[PDB]
C-alpha cells in the first residue's frame, strides 16, 4: 500500500554525462525520470530575436532558428528566473530573460564566421556553452553584417526542443530479459548488452514468471546547457513539484465536493 | 520623401523620384533594389 | 546549406563540429575515424557531419545585393 | 448639412425636396446617401416609428394630412401621399409633430501580459473589447484583449 | 495555420479546471479522474502507484486523443475505502519516494565527486 524504497549507484560522472543506476523503483517510475529529463527540466534559451539588420545569404528565421538551438550555461540561474509569461514586469526584465547582443560586419576578403563566441550576455553566468570550437551560426562574405537582439527565457522541453537540456538519455531494464518482455526469436544473433552478465556460450537468462522490472539502468549526456547531474536534481524537483500541484489541486476539488 | 534603391550590379544606393525613370548614376543600371524596412521584426526562435 | 546545430534525433549539439571535422579530414584521417576523434558514437550523430554538403560556401560566392 | 430627396426626375436637373421642405432644381453633378432602413424615431406621442409607417400630422404647416414615411433624418421625415398632387406626393414634417396611426487598426503592437506575451504584431481587427494581431513570428493571426497589447 | 500554439501542452485557461472527479455509476466506488494539460508523464506514475494498493479493484488511464491534452484515471476501490483516498494517498507516496530518491542522488553525487 506504500511506495518502495529506490537507491541509486553511479557508475561514472563526467562533464558530459551521467551513468548511474535506479534500484527498488517501479517501471512507470523509471520511465517517467527519463521523461522528465527530456522535457520538465527547465533550461535557458533564446526565444525573442529581433534583426536589426542582416545583409547574410541566410534569411532573418533561419539565424532566429539557429539562434534558438545554442545551448547556454543556465546551471544556476534557471531557478533563479521567472517563467516570462508569469513575471508582472513590462514584458522583459532581467528577472525572466537574459539578453544578448549581436554586432558582427565583415570588413576583410576572408570569409569571416559569426560563431556563438560573438553573442555578448550583460549576465556573466548566462553564456553560450563553447577546448571545443565555437558554435557557427553564420558565414559572412565582405559587406554584408548583421546586428540583433536576443532576449533568453526560461523553458522546458514540452514547449520547444530548442529547451531540452539532455543529449542522450539511454534507459534500459532487464539487459538479459529474464523477464521476456521482448521476445527474441533467434537469441544468438543478438549482442548483449553492456549490462550483461552472461557468459559468452548462453544467449539470454532463464524466465523467472514471479519478476519484475527493476535495477534500471540510466546514461544521462547533457548538450551542455546543464550539468549531467542538475538535470537529474531539477528533473526530480520538478516532478516532485508537478505531484504537489496536482494534489493541491486534487485538495481544492475534494474540498469542492465535500 | 525620395526612396532609397540599391543599384544591382553596383551596390550603391541612390534617390529615386515618382514618375523617374529606373536608372543607376554610376552605370544606368536598370535594376534597383528597395532597400530593408526601418520598422522593428521579431521572431520568435522556435 | 549551413551545419545544423542540434542533431536531429539527439540534440548533440553538432554544429561547433564541421570545421574540425574538416580539419580532420584535411589531415588524412577516415571520415570514420574523424567522426569518433570529434566524439560522435551515436551513427544518428555520425550522419549529421558524415552526409552534411556545406552548400553556403557556394553562395558566399555572390557579390551581396545590398551594400 | 442638409439631405434632399428627388420629387422629378429632368433632362439635365433634378427637383429635390429637402428637409426644409424646400423644393429646389440642383444639377446631377449631389451625392448619393446610404439610406438607414432600420432607423428609429419618436413620434409627438413617443411612440416608436420607422419607414413604411402611415402617419398622421397633427401639427405644422402640413397638420391634418396622412403620409407614408419613406425617408429619416436626424429631427425630420418625408412623407408620400398619392392623392396630394404636389411633388409626386412628397412632402416632409419634423418626426416631433406625427402619430403612428478604429486607431488601433494597422499598429504594430506588442503582446504585454499572457502566454504571447513579447510578440509583436500588426492589429488588423480590433473592438471595444478585443482585436485581433497579424504576429510577425508565426503563420497564424490570434486575438488578443487590447489590456493585453501595448504599441510601439 | 492551424497550428496549435506550444502552450497548449502544460498551460491551462480560465475556466479549466486542473482536475475534474466524477463520480462512476456504474459499479460502485469508482471515479474518473479527469486531468486537464498533463500526459502519460503523470498518469502513467498514478497508475502504478495505484496498482500497489491492495484495496484498488481497477487502477488505469487513458488520453481520449492525443492531440488533446487531457487524461482520465479510472479508480475502483474495495468498498469502506474512498478512491479518493487512493489517490491522494498515491500522490503523497509517489512525493515521498521521489524525494526520498532525490536525498539519496544528492548522497550518491557527494560520493562521486569526492571520492
Ligand atoms: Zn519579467
Ligand atoms: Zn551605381
Ligand atoms: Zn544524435
Amino acid at each position: 500500500p506504500y511506495a518502495n524504497q529506490p537507491t541509486v549507484r553511479i557508475t561514472e560522472l563526467t562533464d558530459e554525462n551521467v551513468k548511474f543506476i535506479i534500484e527498488n523503483t517501479d517501471l512507470a517510475v523509471a520511465n517517467s525520470i527519463r521523461r522528465v529529463f527530456i522535457a520538465e527540466v527547465p533550461i535557458i534559451a533564446i526565444d525573442w530575436v529581433q534583426i536589426d539588420a542582416n545583409s547574410s545569404v541566410l534569411h532573418d528565421e533561419f539565424i532566429a532558428h539557429r539562434l534558438g538551438l545554442i545551448p547556454l550555461t543556465s546551471d544556476d540561474i534557471v531557478d533563479k528566473l521567472q517563467y516570462s509569461r508569469d513575471c508582472t514586469c513590462e514584458e522583459f526584465c532581467p528577472e525572466c530573460s537574459v539578453e544578448f547582443t549581436l554586432d558582427v560586419r565583415c570588413n576583410e576578403d576572408q570569409t569571416r564566421h559569426v560563431t556563438s563566441r560573438d553573442l555578448i550576455s550583460n549576465s556573466p553566468r548566462v553564456i553560450p556553452v563553447t577546448e571545443q570550437d565555437d558554435i557557427l551560426i553564420v558565414k559572412l562574405r565582405k559587406g554584408q553584417e548583421l546586428r540583433l537582439r536576443a532576449y533568453a527565457k526560461k523553458g522546458f522541453g514540452k514547449e520547444h526542443a530548442k529547451w531540452n537540456p539532455t543529449a542522450g538519455v539511454a534507459f534500459e531494464y532487464d539487459p538479459d530479459n529474464a523477464l521476456r518482455h521482448t521476445v527474441y526469436p533467434k537469441p544468438e544473433e543478438w549482442p548483449k548488452s553492456e549490462y550483461s552478465e552472461l557468459d559468452e556460450d548462453e544467449s539470454q537468462a532463464p524466465y523467472d514468471p514471479n519478476g519484475k522490472p527493476e535495477r534500471f539502468y540510466y546514461n544521462v549526456e547533457s548538450c551542455g546547457s546543464l550539468r549531467p547531474e542538475t538535470i537529474v536534481l531539477s528533473a526530480l524537483s520538478g516532478l516532485k513539484k508537478k505531484l504537489s500541484d496536482l494534489q493541491t489541486q486534487l485538495s481544492h476539488e475534494i474540498q469542492s465536493d465535500v | 520623401q525620395p526612396m532609397i534603391y540599391i543599384c544591382g550590379e553596383c551596390h550603391t544606393e541612390n534617390e529615386i523620384k515618382s514618375r523617374d525613370p529606373i536608372r543607376c548614376r554610376e552605370c544606368g543600371y536598370r535594376i534597383m533594389y528597395k532597400k530593408r524596412t526601418k520598422r522593428l521584426v521579431v521572431f520568435d526562435a522556435r | 546549406m549551413i551545419i545544423p546545430v542540434r542533431c536531429f534525433t539527439c540534440g548533440k549539439i553538432v554544429g561547433n563540429k564541421w570545421e574540425a571535422y574538416l580539419g580532420l579530414l584535411q589531415a588524412e584521417y577516415t571520415e570514420g575515424d574523424a567522426l569518433d576523434a570529434l566524439g560522435l558514437k551515436r551513427y544518428c550523430c555520425r550522419r549529421m557531419l558524415l552526409a552534411h554538403v556545406d552548400l553556403i560556401e557556394k553562395l558566399l560566392n555572390y557579390a551581396p545585393l545590398e551594400k | 448639412q442638409t439631405v434632399g430627396v428627388i420629387v422629378r426626375l429632368e433632362r439635365e436637373t433634378f427637383q429635390v425636396l429637402n428637409m426644409y421642405g424646400k423644393v429646389v432644381t440642383v444639377r446631377h453633378q449631389v451625392t448619393r446617401k446610404k439610406d438607414n432602413r432600420f432607423a428609429v424615431a419618436l413620434d409627438s406621442e413617443q411612440n416608436n416609428i420607422h419607414v413604411k409607417d402611415i402617419v398622421k400630422v397633427i401639427d405644422g404647416p402640413h397638420s391634418g394630412r396622412e403620409g407614408e414615411i419613406r425617408h429619416l433624418f436626424r429631427s425630420f421625415a418625408f412623407l408620400h401621399c398619392k392623392k396630394l398632387v404636389e411633388n409626386g406626393g412628397m412632402f416632409v414634417c419634423k418626426t416631433r409633430h406625427l402619430v403612428l396611426a478604429n486607431e488601433l487598426i494597422g499598429q504594430t503592437v506588442r503582446i504585454s501580459q499572457g502566454p504571447y506575451k513579447g510578440y509583436i504584431g500588426v492589429v488588423k481587427d480590433a473592438t471595444e473589447s478585443t482585436a485581433r494581431v497579424e504576429l510577425h513570428s508565426t503563420c497564424q493571426t490570434i486575438s488578443v484583449d487590447r489590456q493585453r497589447l501595448t504599441t510601439v | 495555420m492551424n497550428a496549435p500554439p506550444a502552450f497548449e501542452s502544460f498551460l491551462l485557461f480560465e475556466g479549466e479546471k486542473k482536475i475534474t472527479i466524477n463520480k462512476d455509476t456504474k459499479v460502485p466506488n469508482a471515479c474518473l479522474f479527469t486531468i486537464n494539460k498533463e500526459d502519460h508523464t503523470l498518469g502513467n506514475i498514478i497508475k502504478s502507484q495505484l496498482l500497489k494498493d491492495p484495496q484498488v479493484l481497477f487502477a488505469g488511464y487513458k488520453v481520449p486523443h492525443p492531440l488533446e491534452h487531457k487524461i482520465i484515471i479510472r479508480v475502483q476501490t474495495t468498498p469502506d475505502y474512498s478512491p479518493q483516498e487512493a489517490f491522494t494517498n498515491a500522490i503523497t507516496d509517489l512525493i515521498s519516494e521521489l524525494s526520498l530518491l532525490e536525498e539519496r542522488f544528492r548522497v550518491a553525487i557527494k560520493d562521486k565527486q569526492e571520492g
